[PDB]
C-alpha cells in the first residue's frame, strides 16, 4: 500500500434558518429495485456511500433510468430541493476560452479524471443531507438508506468543489513547469505544450505521477480525436481555428423558434466571418412571445439574409495569438447603425471578427456609435488579450479633432489611425459660435392648443420677412421643431435663428445626423444645405423683441 | 493588536456580490506579485469555493511614482457594513481644516495592516485576480487584517490611532488633524519652509510606532481656493445678442437670487432687429443692470450644509482644459462653486482631465464636509467605466451618475 494524500474538504452549510429535504421516496418497480441494490453495492464497497439508520430524517428521491441500446439501469438522485436549500457558491467556470486568444500549442493530449471526480470528498457535517431511500420489494422491509461520502453527480456545489479542488492540486505541477498548460473543464484536462512529443509525454507521465499522489486514476482518453477538436463549437486546427458547420436553412414561413435560430447562428459566426449583419432580421423581435406566430419577412431582411449568405458560402478560418506582434483592430460602417471589425496582427489573416449594434435612442450621429464601437472592442480585446490594440478607424484626424474639442460630453479614443475604407465618418454639419455678421435674423416660436391639437409656428426676421403656418395633429414641442425647419428652408446659407426652445436646444445640441422622428431628419437636412448657422436661446416670455412677436402669432 | 472587534453588516443584507471587471495583463502580474507578498505576511489567503463573495480589484500607480499599487472598490461593502458608532456616536467635521493654510495628505493605509480583522467577517472582503481569456480560475484571496479603502479600517483603528497622535498633540495645540479612510488630513497655519519638516516629523513617528506609501505627503492649500460666483459682463457697447445671452443669465440667476429684474433690459430689444446690431444702453436699463450687479455681490440667503442629505456635484465640460462644477444638496443652492484649468498630462484626453477633475472636487469635499458626492458626469457610461481606472490616483472611490442630456447651464458659468 502507498500512502495517499488525502484532498481536503470543503466546508458546506445550508442556507440561514433552512434545513435539510425532507422529499418523500417514490414508489418503484421490482426491476427498478434491483437494479438500483446492485449498483449501490457496488458504490458502497467502493466508499462513494455509506448506510445509516432510521436518526437520520432527510431524503432525497432516487429514480433508475435506461438508455436505448444500453441494456443498464442507472441511478439518478434528483438533488432539486437540495439545490434550492444549499449556500451559493463561486464558479469558476463562467467563462469560456476564446480560441483567438489562444497561442500555438503543438503538442495537446486529453485526459480523463472522469474516476477522480467521484473521489473528492464531501464535508462530513454535511452528508446528513445527501440521505436518500431505495424503496424496497413490495414495501415489506424497511428501505435501505445511504449517504453520499463524496461529491454526488447532480448536486449543487460539486461542479465548484471539483474544479477547486482540482486546481488546487494541478498549481505545484502547473508553476514548476512553465512550459506546459492545463485547462480544465468538467471531468476533462486539456494539457498542451510547444516542445516535440517525446519532452510532451514524459510531462505527461509526470503529471499522471502527480495526480496518483492523491490517488487519481488518470489514463488517456479512449478513442481520441482527429486533428479538428470540436471544442464547444468550434473547430480547432493546429495552425488555424473555425467554428463547427453552421449553414442557414431555406425556408419559406419563419415563426418563432427559427428567430433565435439565425440570430443565434449570424451572431455566433460574426466572431470570423466578417461583414455579418442581423439588425434587419432582429428588427421583428420588438414584442413576440409565444413560440408558434409566423411573421412575414421583409425585403429589406431577405436582402440582409442573402447577404450573409453569400458570406457563408466559403468558410473563414481564424489564426492564432503571436504575443510578439502588435494588436491591430479596423472598423468598417455598413449602414443605419450597422458596424463590423476586423482584429489581426499581420494583414490578409484576422484573430477573429465582430459587429456592433447601435444603442437604440431618439437622436444618435455616426461618431458616437463608432466611439461606441472602439469601447466594446477595447474591452473584448481586454478579456481575451489583455491589452487594448491599435484601431484603423475610417474617420479623419481633423475630422475627430473637431468632434472631441467642441462635443459637449467628454470623450476619448485610445491610440487609432485613420485608414481610407468609404464609406467615411464626417461631421456633416457645425453650429457656429458667435452670431454671423450680414446673416439675416430669424425669431422663431411655435405653440399647440392642447386639447384640440391645433398648432401654428413660423418666424420674423430683420429684413421683414415673415411666416405662419397652421398646424394639424401637433404638440408644443413639435410646432417648435418646426418653426426651426421653416426658418432654414426660407434662409440664405448663412442665418442667425432666435429660439426659446430649450428642448429643441438639446436635440441640436446633441449633434445628430440623423434620427426616428421624421421633423428632425428634415432639420437635419436642411443644415446640411447650409454654411454657417448661429443657433440662440432666448428666455420665453421675458418681453425680448422678436421673440414676443412671433409668440403671439403662433399663440392664436 | 490581539483581540478582534466584532463587525457586522447591516440588517437583512448579505455580502456584496460584484463581478471582477477585464484587467490588462501589466495590472494582472503587478497584483499577482502584491498579493505573493501580502499572503507572506500574513495580510491575505487563499480561500475556496464555500465564499460566494467578491469586491472588484485593479491597479493604480500613485502620483510620482513608479510602484504599482493594490486599490479595491469597497463601494459595495462599504454601503453594506454597518455604520460604526460602536465608540464615538458621530463626530461632527472639523470646520477648521478648511481655514487652514497648508493641507498635507499622507496614506496611513498601510498601518491598517497591523490590526487583525473580525474572523466572521474576513470572507465579505473576497476578492479576485482574474484570468486573461478565462485561461485559469481567478486566484482567490481574502483579508486577514483591515483593508485599505474599507469603512470600518479607519473606524476600528480609531482606537490606535489616537493614542500614536497624542504625543504631537501635545506639542502643537493649533494644529488640525482629519483622518478619512486611508488618508490623514494634517494642516498648518504656517508656511512651507517648516512645513516639509513638520510632516517630515509625523511620517517615521508613525512607523516606530507599528510602508510603501507613507514618504509624500499630498499637500493642498484649501485658504487660496477660489469661488466662482455669478458675474455679469463689462461692456460699452451691447449687440442684440450680448443682451439675449445677458437676460438668458440674470433669468437663470433669478432661480437663485431675489429681485432679479429683466424689465428695462428688454425694452431695448423691442422690436426685430439683427443680432449684430449695437443697441445703446439707456441709462434707465442701466440702472436695472447695477441694481442686479449688486444683488449678485451678496451671497446665496438660506443656504445651509445638512449632513443627513447627500452632496451633489455636477460638472460641466468648458473646453481649452477648463472644467467647471458645483457642490449642492438642492438645485439653485450651490455650497460651493469652482474652476479649473490646465490638467497636467491630459491636454488631448478630455476622459483623463475628467478624471482627475473628480478626484479634486472629491478631495475638496472631504475638507469641507468629511464625505463624498455623487457625481453627475458629462459622459457616456460605456465611456468612463472602460477608462476611468486608468487614469485613477486615490484610495477612495465616489459614485456618479451620467448625464446624457446638454445641460443649458453651461454658457452662465462659462
Ligand atoms: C497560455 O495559457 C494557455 C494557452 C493555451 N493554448 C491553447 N492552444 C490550443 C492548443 C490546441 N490547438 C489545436 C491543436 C493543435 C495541434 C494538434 C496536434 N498536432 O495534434 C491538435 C490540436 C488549438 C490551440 N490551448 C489551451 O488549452 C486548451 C483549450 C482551451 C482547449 C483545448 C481543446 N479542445 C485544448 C487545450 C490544450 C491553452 C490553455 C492555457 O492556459 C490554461
Ligand atoms: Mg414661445
Amino acid at each position: 500500500m502507498v500512502p495517499i494524500s488525502p484532498i481536503e474538504t470543503v466546508p458546506v452549510k445550508l442556507k440561514p434558518g433552512m434545513d435539510g429535504p425532507k422529499v418523500k421516496q417514490w414508489p418503484l418497480t421490482e426491476e427498478k429495485i434491483k437494479a438500483l441494490v446492485e449498483i449501490c453495492t457496488e458504490m458502497e464497497k467502493e466508499g462513494k456511500i455509506s448506510k445509516i439508520g432510521p436518526e437520520n430524517p432527510y431524503n432525497t428521491p432516487v429514480f433508475a433510468i435506461k438508455k436505448k441500446d444500453s441494456t443498464k439501469w442507472r441511478k439518478l438522485v434528483d438533488f432539486r430541493e437540495l439545490n434550492k436549500r444549499t449556500q451559493d457558491f463561486w464558479e469558476v467556470q463562467l467563462g469560456i476560452p476564446h480560441p483567438a486568444g489562444l497561442p500555438k500549442n503543438k503538442s495537446v493530449t486529453i485526459l480523463d479524471v472522469g474516476d477522480a471526480y467521484f473521489s473528492v470528498p464531501l464535508d462530513e457535517d454535511f452528508r446528513k443531507y445527501t440521505a436518500f431511500t431505495i424503496p424496497s420489494i413490495n414495501n415489506e422491509t424497511p428501505g435501505i438508506r445511504y449517504q453520499y461520502n463524496v461529491l454526488p453527480q447532480g448536486w449543487k456545489g460539486s461542479p465548484a468543489i471539483f474544479q477547486s479542488s482540482m486546481t488546487k492540486i494541478l498549481e505545484p505541477f502547473a508553476a514548476q513547469n512553465p512550459d506546459i498548460v492545463i485547462y480544465q473543464y468538467m471531468d476533462d484536462l486539456y494539457v498542451g505544450s510547444d516542445l516535440e512529443i517525446g519532452q510532451h509525454r514524459t510531462k505527461i507521465e509526470e503529471l499522471r505521477q502527480h495526480l496518483l499522489r492523491w490517488g487519481l486514476t488518470t489514463p488517456d482518453k479512449k478513442h481520441q480525436k482527429e486533428p479538428p477538436f470540436l471544442w464547444m463549437g468550434y473547430e480547432l486546427h493546429p495552425d488555424k481555428w473555425t467554428v463547427q458547420p453552421i449553414v442557414l436553412p431555406e425556408k419559406d414561413s419563419w415563426t418563432v423558434n427559427d428567430i433565435q435560430k439565425l440570430v443565434g447562428k449570424l451572431n455566433w459566426a460574426s466572431q470570423i466571418y466578417p461583414g455579418i449583419k442581423v439588425r434587419q432580421l432582429s428588427k421583428l423581435l420588438r414584442g413576440t412571445k409565444a413560440l408558434t406566430e409566423v411573421i412575414p419577412l421583409t425585403e429589406e431582411a431577405e436582402l440582409e439574409l442573402a447577404e450573409n449568405r453569400e458570406i457563408l458560402k466559403e468558410p473563414v478560418h481564424g489564426v492564432y495569438y503571436d504575443p510578439s506582434k502588435d494588436l491591430i483592430a479596423e472598423i468598417q460602417k455598413q449602414g443605419q447603425g450597422q458596424w463590423t471589425y476586423q482584429i489581426y496582427q499581420e494583414p490578409f489573416k484576422n484573430l477573429k471578427t465582430g459587429k456592433y449594434a447601435r444603442m437604440r435612442g431618439a437622436h444618435t450621429n455616426d461618431v458616437k456609435q463608432l466611439t461606441e464601437a472602439v469601447q466594446k472592442i477595447t474591452t473584448e480585446s481586454i478579456v481575451i488579450w489583455g491589452k487594448t490594440p491599435k484601431f484603423k478607424l475610417p474617420i479623419q484626424k481633423e475630422t475627430w479633432e473637431t468632434w472631441w474639442t467642441e462635443y459637449w460630453q467628454a470623450t476619448w479614443i485610445p491610440e487609432w489611425e485613420f485608414v481610407n475604407t468609404p464609406p467615411l465618418v464626417k461631421l456633416w454639419y457645425q453650429l457656429e459660435k458667435e452670431p454671423i455678421v450680414g446673416a439675416e435674423t430669424f425669431y422663431v416660436d411655435g405653440a399647440a392648443n392642447r386639447e384640440t391639437k391645433l398648432g401654428k409656428a413660423g418666424y420674423v426676421t430683420n429684413k421683414g420677412r415673415q411666416k405662419v403656418v397652421p398646424l394639424t395633429n401637433t404638440t408644443n414641442q413639435k410646432t417648435e421643431l418646426q418653426a426651426i425647419y421653416l426658418a432654414l428652408q426660407d434662409s440664405g446659407l448663412e442665418v442667425n435663428i432666435v429660439t426659446d426652445s430649450q428642448y429643441a436646444l438639446g436635440i441640436i445640441q446633441a449633434q445628430p445626423d440623423k434620427s426616428e422622428s421624421e421633423l428632425v431628419n428634415q432639420i437635419i437636412e436642411q443644415l446640411i444645405k447650409k454654411e454657417k448657422v448661429y443657433l440662440a436661446w432666448v428666455p420665453a416670455h421675458k418681453g425680448i423683441g422678436g421673440n414676443e412677436q412671433v409668440d403671439k402669432l403662433v399663440s392664436a | 493588536p490581539i483581540e478582534t472587534v466584532p463587525v457586522k453588516l447591516k440588517p437583512g443584507m448579505d455580502g456584496p456580490k460584484v463581478k471582477q471587471w477585464p484587467l490588462t495583463e501589466e495590472k494582472i502580474k503587478a497584483l499577482v506579485e502584491i498579493c505573493t507578498e501580502m499572503e507572506k505576511e500574513g495580510k491575505i489567503s487563499k480561500i475556496g469555493p464555500e465564499n460566494p463573495y467578491n469586491t472588484p480589484v485593479f491597479a493604480i500607480k500613485k502620483k510620482d511614482s513608479t510602484k504599482w499599487r493594490k486599490l479595491v472598490d469597497f463601494r459595495e461593502l462599504n454601503k453594506r457594513t454597518q455604520d460604526f458608532w460602536e465608540v464615538q456616536l458621530g463626530i461632527p467635521h472639523p470646520a477648521g481644516l478648511k481655514k487652514k493654510k497648508s493641507v498635507t495628505v499622507l496614506d496611513v493605509g498601510d498601518a491598517y495592516f497591523s490590526v487583525p480583522l473580525d474572523e466572521d467577517f474576513r470572507k465579505y472582503t473576497a476578492f479576485t485576480i482574474p484570468s486573461i481569456n478565462n485561461e485559469t480560475p481567478g486566484i482567490r484571496y481574502q483579508y486577514n487584517v483591515l483593508p485599505q479603502g474599507w469603512k470600518g479600517s479607519p473606524a476600528i483603528f480609531q482606537s490606535s490611532m489616537t493614542k500614536i497622535l497624542e504625543p504631537f498633540k501635545k506639542q502643537n495645540p493649533d494644529i488640525v488633524i482629519y483622518q478619512y479612510m486611508d488618508d490623514l488630513y494634517v494642516g498648518s497655519d504656517l508656511e512651507i519652509g517648516q512645513h516639509r519638516t513638520k510632516i517630515e516629523e509625523l511620517r517615521q513617528h508613525l512607523l516606530r510606532w507599528g510602508p510603501p506609501f507613507l514618504w509624500m505627503g499630498y499637500e493642498l492649500h484649501p485658504d487660496k481656493w477660489t469661488v466662482q460666483p455669478i458675474v455679469l459682463p463689462e461692456k460699452d457697447s451691447w449687440t442684440v445678442n450680448d443682451i439675449q445671452k445677458l437676460v438668458g443669465k440674470l433669468n437663470w440667476a433669478s432661480q437663485i437670487y431675489p429681485g432679479i429684474k429683466v424689465r428695462q433690459l428688454s425694452k431695448l430689444l423691442r422690436g426685430t432687429k439683427a443680432l449684430t446690431e449695437v443697441i445703446p444702453l439707456t441709462e434707465e436699463a442701466e440702472l436695472e443692470l447695477a441694481e442686479n450687479r449688486e444683488i449678485l455681490k451678496e451671497p446665496v440667503h438660506g443656504v445651509y450644509y445638512d449632513p443627513s442629505k447627500d452632496l451633489i456635484a455636477e460638472i460641466q465640460k468648458q473646453g481649452q482644459g477648463q472644467w467647471t462644477y458645483q457642490i449642492y444638496q438642492e438645485p439653485f443652492k450651490n455650497l460651493k462653486t469652482g474652476k479649473y484649468a490646465r490638467m497636467r498630462g491630459a491636454h488631448t484626453n478630455d476622459v483623463k482631465q475628467l478624471t482627475e477633475a473628480v478626484q479634486k472636487i472629491t478631495t475638496e469635499s472631504i475638507v469641507i464636509w468629511g464625505k463624498t458626492p455623487k457625481f453627475k458626469l458629462p459622459i457616456q457610461k460605456e465611456t468612463w467605466e472602460t477608462w476611468w481606472t486608468e487614469y485613477w490616483q486615490a484610495t477612495w472611490i465616489p459614485e456618479w451618475e451620467f448625464v446624457n442630456t446638454p445641460p443649458l447651464v453651461k454658457l452662465w458659468y462659462q
